[PDB]
């Protein structure tokens, strides 16, 4: 339920309130409210204060860039308590030798990533112009070009002299080294014919196209045989020293993470002129240790614990979830929506009182209730490992608690799915095949079954009725939950409104189950005439021209639960149609491919699961969301969020 | 409530400007003082 939120006001000295700061941060649970323009001034402490926190927060963007670079990730662990010039003498030491390295690293990784490709064309360019490099009569313009299209190129060669302009290529077959050399300024000319025809000379980066081609290619070769040994080198080193300093990085960004914090808190204080204010907001549950908190201020520096607001207009005022630990796993996905205005209704109770119902109808394969004991095995032993729930492959980062919490739902669903998968009496898709555990009156062999799931001309009725009484049920819950919140918050509009489609449903459900359904309209036509009385009563006093399309709207959602049986009867269907064409090419094909057909029967029955489980698990809560949150509101004004101060540890 | 905080924060703004003003008198009356016993010194 929503807590109290309760107001917390505090009046000390400035340094005193620093202090009051420092201790509401290590009892981080409140959050925090402005409040400045009220007679007072807006706390702009200091501007040394303001350099200093400016100071420790590039010290703690600093320390996450050391991080980065050092492949370290943000860690959350306890705090170095440290000077801040001590933080940084620590901090900048191995940021300067991690950025060195890494520079060192980049740059190496360059030079031989540019030296794989040059090597043995300069070499092979260098060999043939073993004496015609740099002496001063003519320029060697090698052009690394493609395949035997070289006489493309000598035609500007045989537009230039006789007995030279030399344009070919002797060697490097992949790429092409066509040197071409006429003169200087004559085969500078030749070159600019030549990239007309289309040409491009080796001008390649650092000392290779730079230098000389001997020492081009030597140097090329000293750099293509100092790369391999460097980098390994300095891979070593930065594992090294991330190993040696990702510990002390992160203690020292933990503190420096909660002095930043602390200065971002007092930032958002009030100061009175050597005197200090200070307003929160805390939850009820924890008003004792924010007494034995404020107890430790100077002298309890004069504060006290207000009550919060009333149902009418708590806007700034956040809220809380506050359920049972029987309840509480299914927090997260009732955070995934919105919250709620703090005397709008929590109907986070709802999903595990009807998704896992819901969900065990729709699977009723003890086999696939198997699996899912068997992935939750899986979960429980990957959260005893306490290790983050990493997967790169969806590129997943999952907290530990919240593994704990899927279990925890995993198991409570599974209960309920074990119980109503024994209620279908069907395991695997259909062992019953070659052992009829499950007892039918056409096949009697064993215990009976309460539904045989195949059977639909009394079966299908009565699903469709319960689906469709659940579904009413809830419809009735979700216009009873808004009339009394209308009433609670003294809004009449949505009581009456409830009121209404209330009505109007009760109405259309007698007027169907009369003139459609069976026969005695009699004692119900009476009850369809009050369903429409009470629908245009309810618009006579609403006057709001809210039309057919809401009733509609309403009995679409109440609609919606056969959803839900078409889907169960569907995978159902699936599955036994998947074990009866195994069970039939397994063991009625000779009896001998039952270990081949049941291998191939199972991988298409794991597929189809994989496949369609995903969908019919998700589609009872889409519905669920989508009626009971609705038919609730759940859409005005998202409600306020709780952020206390953090003490990350 | 916020008036509270008004409230708690004028109680101590007004006495330390009480005491602020009392510095300050003080101060003038050390100014009378020296120029009193000075002018008397020399005469």
């Amino acid at each position: 339920m929503i807590a109290p939120m309760e107001k917390l006001v505090l009046a000390g000295p400035k340094g005193r309130a620093k202090e009051l700061l420092q201790s509401l941060q290590q009892a981080g649970v409140v959050h925090l409210e402005t409040l400045r323009p009220e007679a007072l001034s807006a706390y702009q402490l200091s501007p040394e204060e303001r350099a200093e926190l400016r100071r420790w927060e590039a010290v703690s963007a600093g320390a996450e860039h050391t991080l980065s670079l050092l492949g370290l990730e943000a860690e959350p662990a306890r705090p170095f308590p440290e000077g801040l010039e001590a933080a940084e003498k620590a901090l900048s030491p191995i940021q300067a030798h991690a950025e060195g390295l890494t520079r060192q690293k980049q740059e190496l990784e360059e030079e031989l990533a540019l030296a794989q490709a040059y090597l043995e064309p300069l070499e092979r360019l260098a060999a043939l112009a073993h004496g015609l490099d740099k002496s001063p009569f003519l320029r060697v313009i090698p052009f690394l070009l493609t395949e035997k299209e070289l006489p493309l190129v000598e035609e500007a060669l045989r537009k230039a002299l006789e007995d030279r302009y030399l344009l070919a290529h002797e060697a490097y077959a992949g790429g092409v080294a066509a040197l071409v050399v006429v003169h200087r300024k004559e085969v500078d000319q030749a070159k600019a014919a030549l990239s007309r025809a289309g040409v491009a000379e080796l001008r390649l980066p650092g000392a290779l196209g730079e230098l000389p081609l001997s020492e081009a290619a030597r140097r090329l070769k000293e750099r293509a045989e100092a790369a391999p040994r460097e980098l390994s080198e300095v891979r070593q080193h930065l594992a090294k020293l991330a190993r040696e300093s990702a510990s002390t990085l992160q203690s020292l960004w933990t503190r420096a993470q909660d002095e930043v914090a602390r200065l971002k808190a007092l930032e958002e204080l009030a100061s009175g002129r050597f005197g200090f204010a200070l307003l929160g907001y805390v939850p009820v549950k924890a008003k004792p240790k924010v007494e034995e908190a404020l107890a430790r201020h100077k002298e309890s520096v004069v504060y006290a614990f207000e009550p919060v607001d009333e149902h009418h207009e708590a806007d700034r005022i956040p809220v809380v979830l506050d359920n049972p630990p029987w309840a509480k796993p299914f927090e997260l996905l009732v955070s995934f929506l919105n919250t709620p205005k703090y005397g709008t209704f929590d109907p986070t109770p709802v999903v595990p009182v009807f998704f896992p119902f819901w969900f065990g109808m729709i699977v009723g394969d003890i086999g696939y209730a198997l699996l899912f004991y068997l992935v939750g095995r899986w979960l429980s032993g990957y959260v005893k490992r306490n290790e983050p729930l990493v997967i790169d492959l969806f590129a997943l980062k999952l907290k530990p608690q919240v593994i704990g919490k899927l279990v925890h739902i995993l198991n409570w669903m599974v209960f309920w799915t074990v119980v109503w998968g024994v209620i279908y009496g069907e395991f695997f898709g259909t062992f019953l095949e070659h052992l009829g555990v499950f007892g039918t009156p056409e096949h009697p062999g064993l215990i009976p079954i309460l539904i045989h799931r195949i059977d639909t001309a009394k079966t299908a009725n009565l699903l469709i009725l319960l689906s469709v009484a659940f579904g009413v049920v809830l419809v009735f819950f979700g216009l009873a939950l808004r009339a009394y919140l209308g009433l609670k918050h003294r809004h009449m509009a949505h009581f009456w409104e409830g009121v209404g489609y209330l009505g109007g449903l009760v109405g259309v459900l007698a007027l169907a189950a009369s003139y459609l359904g069976n026969l005695q309209a009699g004692w119900l036509q009476g009850l369809m005439y009050l369903g429409f009385g009470v629908f245009l009563l309810a618009v006579l006093m609403s006057r709001i021209w809210l039309m057919i399309p809401e009733i509609f709207t309403q009995a679409g959602h109440i609609l919606s639960h056969i959803r839900i049986y078409a889907v169960g009867a569907a995978g159902g269907i699936l599955a036994g149609l998947l074990t009866d064409v195994g069970f039939a090419l397994a063991e009625r094909l000779g009896l001998l491919g039952v270990l081949l057909g049941l291998l191939v029967a199972g991988v298409l029955h794991l597929l189809i699961l994989l496949l369609t489980t995903l969908g019919h698990m998700l589609q009872p809560i889409r519905l669920l969301w989508v009626e009971f949150f609705t038919k609730f509101g759940f859409y005005e004004e998202n409600g306020r969020p709780y952020r206390p101060f953090k003490s990350v540890r | 409530g916020g008036l509270g905080l008004i409230k708690s924060l004028a109680e101590k703004e007004k006495q330390l400007l009480e005491r602020l003003e009392a510095a300050k008198k003080e101060a003038e009356e050390r100014v009378k003082r020296a120029e009193a016993e000075a002018k008397a010194l020399l005469e």
